[PDB]
């Protein structure tokens, strides 16, 4: 089950 | 630590650290920028969130590796090392929560910034809950829930159903329900309702906004496929 | 830092840190193990080398990203941050070199251990040379060369031409020649002679040793393909 | 031009 990766920005 | 560096230099260095994949540096630069005491722009909020999600993401992946070895093992070394990684992870989560509490949330008056920070608050309590054991787990879980719920209430009143922050909040709160709160049916209901309400609002979007919203909708769909 | 932890616990934790991809921890555990003052076994030497190669490999990749941005830019932030990463990299290389000099090399009497440590010494001087600028570059380059040459002289006298450490030493010294010493013809000659002499000795090897040697031979071939 | 990766063991 995946949360927002949110690792790039 | 970063008190002598200009705010704008800290922001610039956080962007360089991201390019160099130096996420610990990036988090330290963004912590320094927050501690200047000014509100953060949309771009700066994203830099703060990306930095810490990478730092804590590496810690969580390591904690899971060590927890798995330790479970299989049942000398003190595996537990000791898992504990060290766990304490470090808790320290980073406490640092982020401290930034949100002093004073990012209270100064966030627009819905976009307030929802963003409350989603962060829910996420970092959720990461604390992943490693918590017992009744401490209960209060940490309730703190995550409360932060996500406040963010949800604002987002439903103030943002369209396709807003990417609204969508990512709903995604992460659904994961909270499934993985932390032992409420898989609530997780599935939230992901389905969020997906369907976004679908119905796609016609209002430009090409670029459509791409942004449908990317996160696909994440909701991926979870629903796994859960149903 | 690690003076109160048992040697065997440091070794065990270094293996766990590798599994968890916590290479800074792994390097700190292995530094602590070296500082116990006993010689390292073959496995322990490999843990030490893997830990530091990962740490310095991340620093080198970041330094290259920042150096590229800085070259393109020609405020102070890019240079300042490149300098910070560079100083950190130099500090890690100096730490490894200090372990080799106090006292891993002088206590290494068997060819396998002495060649291993001298290859490390050449590699870490080579990493210093990558960031050095001017006449300092000259003496650092000569230190790398001298370490690699001593390792080469021992390896040719004491190990078969298929020995993986002998092969990896020759590979890395060839890269030194090509990338640092501006001697591409020496790089190509060394890689070719090393490959050919290994090929001719493959018939002596078991299946498992054959796999070990041919893997590194393929790296020599990959470089020759790029250089010729 | 590649050195020994040497990142796993
Ligand atoms: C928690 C969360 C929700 C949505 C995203 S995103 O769609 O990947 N995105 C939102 C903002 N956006 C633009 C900012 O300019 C830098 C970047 C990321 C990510 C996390
Ligand atoms: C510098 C260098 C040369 C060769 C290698 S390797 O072939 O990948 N290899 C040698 C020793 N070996 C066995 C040790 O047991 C853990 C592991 C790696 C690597 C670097
Ligand atoms: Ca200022
Ligand atoms: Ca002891
Ligand atoms: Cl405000
Ligand atoms: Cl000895």
């Amino acid at each position: 089950a995946g949360s927002i990766p949110g690792r790039r920005s | 630590a970063m008190g002598s560096m200009e705010r704008a230099s800290l922001i610039q260095k956080a962007k360089l650290a991201e390019q160099a994949e130096r996420y610990e540096d990036m988090a330290a630069f963004m912590k320094g920028a927050v501690e200047k005491g000014e509100e953060l722009s949309c771009e700066e909020r994203n830099l703060l969130s990306v930095a810490y999600k990478n730092v804590v993401g590496g810690q969580r992946a390591a904690w899971r590796v060590l927890s798995s070895i330790e479970q299989k093992s049942n000398g003190p070394e595996v537990r000791e090392y898992r504990e060290k990684v766990e304490t470090e992870l808790q320290g980073v989560c406490d640092t982020v929560l401290g930034l949100l509490d002093s004073h990012l949330i209270k100064e966030a008056g627009d819905a976009e910034s307030r929802v963003f920070y409350l989603k962060m608050k829910g996420d970092y309590y959720r990461y604390l809950a992943e490693v918590a054991t017992g009744d401490d787990k209960k209060r940490i879980i309730d703190s995550a829930r409360s932060a996500y719920q406040e963010a949800m209430d604002i987002s439903k009143k103030e943002m369209p159903p396709t807003n990417p922050i609204r969508l990512g909040l709903a995604l992460n709160f659904s994961v909270f329900h499934y993985e932390i709160a032992n409420s898989p049916e609530e997780a599935i209901s939230l992901a389905k309702t969020t997906f369907d309400e976004a679908m119905a609002d796609l016609h209002t979007l430009s090409e670029d906004s459509y791409k942004d919203s449908t990317l996160i909708m696909q994440l909701l769909r991926d979870n629903l496929t796994l859960w149903t």
